Parts: structure tokens; sequence; C-alpha cells
């Protein structure tokens, strides 16, 4: 299926004592590769992949000084944010920063980003056609021109149409058995009483990568889309996800209800009931 | 400023069979800001022995991690999870259901 | 891979 690689950044302040917390992970698809962590020992752009460890001192030499480099100028965008919005200096705030690039299935680019945020709130963000921006509040138009001034986005275009696709193709070509495999969700379900008049019947689906799954209920045979729970897909801890879906049956009409699950580890989409 | 109070789940990493090792989980996510307090819970008392992920948001500028413990789920013991964040004035506490 | 020429607020 289609691919990504996303790079984030971000940097709180420790108001008063304490230097800014930096940390920078670098992400393909859903798995993180790269991180840098201000409060780690390392001070360097530290493997989280196995596959990425083919690259050779010279790119973590050259990854390592450009985090440093994004650092201070986030350590900057603290104390100019600060400022432009007038705030108190005791307090604690938050810069984050997002860019990357999408592909679809055959590699060819679809999309990139390059977005900020501050205190968790939509700052600027570059917009569709890689060329305007989305300014809300006034601080942010003043960032606005500043980086329609100094050809922000004509800039970035060369690494989001290019530079990141090409890294993005090299990283899904050297860890083409970890971040290509398609691990089939292993489905089962349960029955559990809830009340007179009605039980629950929970679709389970675990061990299934990558995390993009589709689990829908039928009754006989249309979609249950509305009365229907379905958790945020969650990590198991071993590389995989896990995932269920629950519906409120009647009593006696438990075998009308059928679950259905669709992912790219199954060649056919699968059909459970009771 | 404008928060998010974290989301909670509590499961296992393999599906929970007694007597035989597993692993408890906790994901905590949708969150802001990032500091967060997270401790596993055994009958009440807290596991000494958690460990957990890297800390990690996603594009909508909301964190989220995972702690995880090594355990051996049983009829009698029960297991929670207690979250403390600057959104929440007292500690949530999630205990864990064996089919959830 | 990582963007060297990045531009403050």
């Amino acid at each position: 299926g289609s691919h990504s690689m996303r790079y984030f950044f971000t940097s709180v302040s420790r108001p008063g004592r304490g230097e800014p917390r930096f940390i920078a992970v670098g992400y393909v698809d859903d798995t993180q590769f790269v991180r840098f962590d201000s409060d780690a020992a390392s001070q360097r752009m530290e493997p989280r992949a196995p596959w990425i460890e083919q690259e050779g001192p010279e790119y973590w030499d050259g990854e390592t000084r450009k985090v440093k480099a994004h650092s201070q100028t986030h350590r900057v965008d603290l104390g100019t944010l600060r400022g432009c919005y007038n705030q108190s200096e005791a307090g604690s705030h938050t810069v984050q920063r997002m860019y990357g690039c999408d592909v679809g299935s055959d590699w060819r680019f679809l999309r990139g980003y390059h977005q900020y945020a501050y205190d968790g709130k939509d700052y600027i963000a570059l917009k569709e056609d890689l060329r305007s921006w989305t300014a809300a509040d006034m601080c942010a138009q003043t960032t606005k021109h500043k980086w329609e001034a100094a050809h922000v986005a004509e800039q970035l275009r060369a690494y989001l149409e290019g530079t990141c696709v090409e890294w993005l193709r090299r990283y899904l070509e050297n860890g083409k058995e970890t971040l290509q495999r398609t691990d089939a969700p292993k489905t089962h379900m349960t029955h559990h009483a809830v009340s007179d008049h009605e039980a629950t019947l929970r679709c389970w689906a675990l061990s299934f990568y990558p995390a993009e799954i589709t689990l829908t209920w039928q009754r006989d045979g249309e979609d249950q889309t509305q009365d229907t729970e379905l958790v945020e897909t969650r990590p198991a801890g071993d590389g995989t996800f896990q995932k269920w879906a629950a519906v409120v049956v009647p009593s006696g009409q438990e075998q009308r209800y059928t679950c259905h699950v669709q992912h790219e580890g199954l060649p056919k989409p699968l059909t459970l009931r009771w | 400023m404008i928060q998010r109070t974290p989301k909670i789940q509590v499961y296992s990493r393999h599906p929970a069979e007694n007597g035989k090792s597993n692993f408890l989980n906790c994901y905590v996510s949708g969150f802001h800001p990032s500091d967060i307090e997270v401790d596993l819970l055994k009958n009440g008392e807290r596991i000494e022995k958690v460990e957990h992920s890297d800390l990690s948001f996603s594009k909508d500028w909301s964190f989220y991690l995972l702690y995880y413990t090594e355990f051996t789920p049983t009829e009698k013991d029960e297991y929670a999870c207690r979250v403390n964040h600057v959104t929440l004035s007292q500690p949530k506490i999630v205990k864990w259901d064996r089919d959830m | 891979s990582l963007l060297m020429w990045i531009t403050q607020v």
C-alpha cells in the first residue's frame, strides 16, 4: 500500500532552570527509525529501527548536526512566540513541528507537509498546493509574511517533492523485510451478556501489520455503522497492532449479525459469526 | 493554551490465559501537554518494574506512548492503570478487563 | 534525510 515518511520535532521550555527539552523523531509509516533526545546520554541521532543501521558514519554525523541545528531554531521559536503572544516566562510552552511526504503504492509523490503548532493548536501549515500557507491568528500572519519574504515554501518544495521521496524509497528498499510485510490479523469473537433483551458481540483482530484495518458490522446484510463502538487501533507491544468492534444484539438474534475484517494481509476479506 | 484529557486503554499483549506469562499494557494517547505520570497496579499496589516506550505524537499534535510490564493473569488478582495529568484534578484509574 | 535548512518563526 501507500507509504509515508514524517519527521516530528518538539521543544518544551522548562521555565527558569533547565534548557528547552528537544526531541526529534523520524517515522516511516507507523514505526520510528531515528530519534534524538536532549536528556539522552548520547546527544546524537540514535537509531531506532534495524534497517537504518546500514547507513555509515557520514550519515549519522550529518543528521546529528542537522538535529542540533533544529534544536536552536526551536529554542529561538520559543522566545519568538512567547513575545508575539505576550506571555509570562514562568509558564511552560510547547512548540511542535512536522514535515514529510506521502507516496502511493507505486512510490510516486502524493503530497507533502510542513506544519507548525504552538501548545497543540494549529499555528501555520503548508497548504496542498505546496505554495501558500494557512495562518489563523495574527502572530501566524507575521510568520506567514516572514516565510513569504524568505521564499520558504519555494525552498521546501525541492525537499518535499524530491529529497523526501528519494530517501523514503531507499528506506523502503533497505528495510523491505520490515516495512513491506503484511501480517494477517488473527481474529476471534466473544459474546458477553450485558442485560436482558440484549447482549453484546465483540469482534477482535490481533497481531496484524500495518495498523490500517477496517472492521465493520453487518446485520444481514447492511452495515450498522451508527450504533457500533470502535476502539482506536492500539499497539500490542511487539510491533503488531490490536483493534476490536462491538455491537449490542437482542438475545436470540446473535446469528443474524456478522463481522467483516478487511486488511492487506488477507487475500479476501474475512467474515465471522457466532 | 488548550488541553486534552488523555485517553486510557488497559489490555494485554496476548489473549489472557490464567497461569501463562503475558504482558500488561496501558496505552495513553491524545493528550497535551506531554508531561504525564502512568503507573500499573496489582490489587491496588503499584508495580515497580514498569517499562515504557519512547514519547511520540501523531500529526494532530497530541502525544502517545505505551507502558508495559510482565505479569501472569489469574482469576483473583485485579490489575489497573493509574494516570495523572495536568488536565486531571485527581488520578484517573482504569481497571483491566480480560475481554477488552 | 533530515531537512538541512529550517526556518525560524
